[PDB]
RNA sequence: CCGGGGACGUGUCCGUUGAUCAAGGACGAAGGCCGGAGGAUCAAAGAUGAUUAGAUACCGUCGUAGUUCCGGCAGUAAACGAUGCCGACGGGGCGAGGCCAGGGGGCUGUGUCCGGGAGAAAUUGGAGUGUUUGGGCUCUGGGGAUAGUACGGUCGCAAGACAGA
């Protein structure tokens, strides 16, 4: 069992809160058990690299195992962490927690027409880390993923199930070659369309609106 | 603040080409000499000497930007 | 020498906890740390209680801004209500210069530059 | 309709000399001045405009459910008591001297509450708090001088901290609102007794 | 999916911005009471750290 | 410089910058009936020229859901079945977005094109 | 990569500035690149002032003060220690104390 | 003395006369070359005295070309901001420019500091407004080395230069 401190996770085990609904109102995510107790069926974690980082000290080059991972849902929701320790096996589920604290929610969207589920990302986006530019595009439905290795990774995490990329840059770096395509499905997922041109009134966010309702818990404790 | 709207305070100090309707700091003007009873005009930011023909005496001696007016001299301005 | 960290945080808390029962002579003052805690080693004791005794010291004089004993807020919060002299009843016709009044002009009062 | 300053509160501030603004301004706060001072080329600031931002600051604080959630913070020793003699009044969480950085987004120290305010006495002094409060989608109201920088500041109350009575004039009379705000207390104060609490007299 | 707009600027509110803050403020009465009912404002991060939220929050609330 | 891109990257400067108005010093012909193009799918709220005997000024008012304006420089000359591979290239997806061109029936959109029967020269773009 | 951001030398809007001849080594230092230390003390050093004073046919005489111009080329200006030793944000002080 | 120059100021004139450039032309530090004049200092070359394992160098001394001027050639530099020109837009602060205004002002130069954005990063008011990629125009680069070398060409008294595998 996990004692949720953060005051979202506490939210989160009374179920006060969806997943859906933390992205709404842009509260952090904190801690890790949050999200894997609102995705305890899926959530598929997919080593992407294992690399060996040196730093030449006064004796010997000090060897650390830098992992870097990606979490994700069936669809809708997938997130990237990345960490380095001595022995892999002890970087990996520390990079999974930080991938797991970094789930970001994907939008999907429609390549033509809004027949059917949504398939494919919904506008033209570019990720750019360090050097790498990738580029995701909107393809129409039975394509598949068109990516290299790695991102297709992540798409397939993401849940996308149709798009033609574009990579520019140092792709072998494979760190940011991960970094950027995360940030493509982020930036492509929060482009402003015209769908969304209609305001709604805002709301009073969840952590605030509970505001009340989470000091008696830890006056339960 | 708007600016299709500027306000009156804003468009004395902006340059005058990037006021909203370009607008003169220049003007003409009537030198009204002492011993003299005509009043001679002349431009604010004049580059000519300017005397009163009769009584001969130096209205306004030009300068970099608006004419300095040497000696006793009442101005009036002459807009409408 | 030089304490190191597993002394002086020891000998801090000693003096944060049990204040009042401690004096400046250094003897009596580890007398009490037999009877108050359990220090193994003989030595060691001396290396606290010297400690403890290096702080009482200057904690008579007050002087650390770290530890915080009962007695000595309650002592403070004499030294704090101060006998008040507040300039406000002792300003009459406050001397405000030139361009500060003019800022009030439109609800005003005890003018004078 | 617009509230209007006290008599006696407007008697406070000339004697605080937190209108005694800055020799400085920025264009951020030139709407804050009514004008300068030619003789000692010191910006006055505007009282009006002092005193709406301070009934936005307290409309800003009562929001939240609970006054101990915010978390309001001041490095200097002069508003020492200023946020002590607050807390103690509004019910909130106080923070004085060096803020520990990481305070707000480290989870292995808990010796506080997660914030959902803060309010700092200056963004000069204490520039690691409002920098930490933005980590964590906090807001932040700030005392801010002529001189002084308003980036991640969402109110900023125009008003001097370089005096020892200044800010504890201006926790004073945001306390003073507050409890105005919930009609816990009106102006009817008398501040003989009241501010010099707040004071830094030592 | 739905995605926050800024009120002052018009914007969406960036993806997963940690500088973005929710801004509360409650209706004040005419004497100058708390009310009810509360002004709920959402705030872009990038307005933030510009420093350009308070000036413009002076003239919104003034309305 | 060119007017229209010149207009078009002024106005993204001021779009970015969330401002709402922005000034831009000159008006031709072209960015004219470009701006009111705009204006008519909501992409910008108030568009006010002003005649000041010189160039020209316009104070374009910014509705906030301009994601960015463009212009195409070299104005190319584009057939009926090009404008459909042409906005693939511009547009960022099928189902929004205005690619415009110089045709004969006027300054149109690229959805009126292919209902106008036209083709005509491609100007810029907004979305 | 670029070391400093005026490239060691205080030339802006120029396109040439004399050289000059330093000090200590007789290099050929621009006048704009060169260190220069502008001292002025005593003629007579401190320790003889009180032997001036017995010595003086005036009363109340004023030792006069000694003016130089010390120039120096980069190379000898840290080995002169005219120029200190600093950090790479330390680099960036211009203030003398 | 003759000549030039930009900025500012202006109800002065003309009215699109413009931007950028193959070709072409002019200028172009130092060193160099030619003819003439001159020659104090310094000083390639050269000569010595030392240093050194050696020392054709660094150090000392001397010394010619040269450094200087006039007429010409040459046409190169880390000729650098290692950043083409023109143009639109874009944050604050501090400075010691010039002109104007007199209202912490405007134009135009110029540095600097902090941010934004950019960038592989150093950094950077352009190296920003770039995969949401299109302002015009010119030039250049396409792994290293061969090699800025050879051949052919043009220019030069020559040195060599341009160009260029
Ligand atoms: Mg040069
Ligand atoms: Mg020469
Ligand atoms: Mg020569
Ligand atoms: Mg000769
Ligand atoms: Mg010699
Ligand atoms: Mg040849
Ligand atoms: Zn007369
Ligand atoms: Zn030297």
């Amino acid at each position: 069992e996990w004692v949720p401190t953060t005051d979202l996770g506490i939210l989160v085990k009374m179920g006060k809160i969806n997943m859906e609904d933390i992205f709404q109102y842009s509260l952090k995510i904190k801690e890790s058990g949050i999200v894997d107790h609102l995705l305890k069926g899926q959530l598929k974690e997919e080593v992407i690299k294992i690399k060996s980082v040196q730093k030449q000290t006064r004796a010997g080059q000090r060897t650390r195992m830098k992992v870097v991972v990606v979490v994700g849902n069936g669809a809708g929701y997938v997130g990237i962490g990345t960490k380095t320790s001595k022995e892999a096996a002890t970087a990996i589920k520390g990079a999974i927690e930080r991938a797991k604290c970094a789930i970001r929610p994907v939008r999907l969207g429609f390549w033509g027409n809004n027949y059917g589920k949504e398939h494919t990302v919904p506008c033209k986006a570019t990720g750019k880390s360090g050097s790498v530019i990738m580029r995701v595009i909107p393809a129409p439905k039975g394509s598949g993923i068109r990516a290299g290795s790695v991102p297709k990774k992540i798409f397939q995490l993401a849940g996308v199930k149709d798009v033609f990329t574009l990579s520019k840059g140092q792709t072998s770096t494979t760190e940011n070659f991960a970094k950027a395509t995360v940030s493509a499905l982020d930036k492509s997922s929060c482009f402003f369309v015209p769908e969304f041109w209609r305001e709604k009134e805002p709301e009073l966010n969840p952590l605030s609106r509970y505001s009340r309702l989470i000091k008696e818990y830890r006056e339960k404790i | 603040k708007d600016l299709a709207f500027p306000t009156a305070e804003e468009l004395r100090t902006t340059c005058k080409r990037k006021r909203l309707i370009p607008q003169n700091n220049s003007y003409f003007l009537y030198l009204r000499c002492k011993s003299c009873d005509i009043i001679i005009l002349a431009y604010s930011h004049s580059q000519t000497r300017r005397t009163c023909p009769g009584c001969n005496m130096v209205m306004l001696m030009p300068k970099g930007g608006k004419a300095r007016i040497e000696g006793d001299v009442k101005i009036k301005k002459i807009k409408r | 020498r030089v304490r190191n960290s597993n002394v002086k945080r020891a000998a801090k808390n000693i003096v944060e906890k049990y204040f009042p029962k401690l004096d400046c002579d250094f003897h009596h003052n580890k007398r009490v740390l037999e009877s108050v805690t359990e220090i193994q080693t003989k030595r060691f004791k001396n290396q606290i209680a010297g400690y403890v005794t290096h702080l009482y010291t200057r904690v008579e004089k007050g002087k650390v801004k770290k530890i915080f004993i009962k007695k000595h807020e309650e002592e403070r919060e004499r030294r704090e209500n101060m006998i008040p002299s507040s300039s406000i009843m002792d300003t009459e016709k406050i001397e405000v210069d030139d361009i500060t009044m003019q800022m009030i002009k439109d609800y005003c009062y005890r003018g004078n530059y | 309709k617009e509230i209007e300053i006290p008599e006696d509160f407007v008697k406070a501030i000339i004697l605080s000399n937190a209108h005694l603004g800055s020799t400085t301004a920025t264009t951020n706060f030139k709407q804050y001045i009514y004008g300068r001072r030619k003789n000692d080329l010191i910006h006055v600031i505007d009282i009006n405009e002092m005193w709406k931002k301070l009934i936005i600051a307290a409309r800003l604080f009562v929001s939240i459910e609970d006054p101990s959630s915010i978390i309001v913070a001041s490095n200097k020793k002069f508003g020492k008591r200023a946020v002590l003699r607050f807390c103690s009044e509004t019910g909130a969480t106080p923070l004085i001297g060096r803020f520990i950085p990481g305070g707000f987004t480290n989870q292995v120290i808990n010796d506080v509450k997660e914030s959902r305010l803060v309010v700092v006495s200056d963004t000069y002094a204490d520039k690691q708090t409002v920098m930490e409060a933005s980590y964590v989608n906090t807001p932040c109201i700030a005392f801010c001088n002529s001189d002084n920088s308003l980036s991640r500041v969402d109110v900023v109350i125009p008003m001097n901290n370089r005096s020892p009575l200044s800010i504890g004039c201006g926790f004073y009379l945001f306390a003073k609102v507050i409890k105005y705000i919930k009609g816990e207390e009106s102006f009817d104060v008398d501040v003989r007794s009241e501010i010099e609490l707040y004071f830094y007299r030592d | 999916f739905e995605q926050r707009i800024c009120t002052f600027t018009g914007r969406p509110i960036p993806h997963t911005d940690n500088a973005s803050v929710q801004l509360t403020f409650v209706e004040l009465d005419s004497d100058g009471r708390a009310t009810d009912k509360v002004l709920i404002y959402n705030v872009c991060g990038k307005i933030r750290k510009d420093g350009t939220i308070d000036e413009i929050l002076t003239n919104t609330l003034a309305q | 410089m060119n007017r229209l891109a010149a207009t078009c990257k002024a106005i993204n400067n001021a779009n970015r910058s969330g401002k709402r108005q922005v000034l831009i010093r000159f008006v031709t012909k072209t960015t004219r009936k470009f701006l009111e193009k705009m204006q008519v799918c909501g992409y910008i709220s108030t568009l006010t020229y002003i005649d000041d005997h010189r160039q020209g000024k316009v104070i374009i008012g910014l509705n906030g859901r301009l994601n960015k304006c463009g212009a195409i420089c070299p104005n190319y000359c584009l057939t009926l079945k090009d404008v459909e591979k042409f906005k693939d290239k511009i547009l960022p997806a099928r189902q929004f977005g205005h690619l415009i061109l110089n045709t004969s029936k006027g300054m149109i959109d690229h959805n009126e094109c292919v209902t106008m029967k036209s083709g005509g020269e491609v100007l810029g773009f907004f979305y | 990569p670029v070391k400093r951001k005026n490239h060691g030398r205080a030339k802006k809007n120029r396109g040439h500035v004399k050289l000059i001849r330093c000090d200590n080594c007789a290099s050929a230092v621009p006048k704009d690149k060169a260190i220069k230390r502008f001292q002025i003390k005593s003629l007579i050093e401190a320790a003889a002032h009180d032997d001036v004073r017995t010595a003086t046919i005036y009363e109340e005489y004023e030792v006069p003060k000694f003016f130089h111009k010390n120039q120096y080329c980069v190379s000898c200006a840290v080995h002169l220690k005219a120029v200190r030793c600093r950090s790479a944000e330390g680099r960036k002080d211009r203030s003398n104390p």
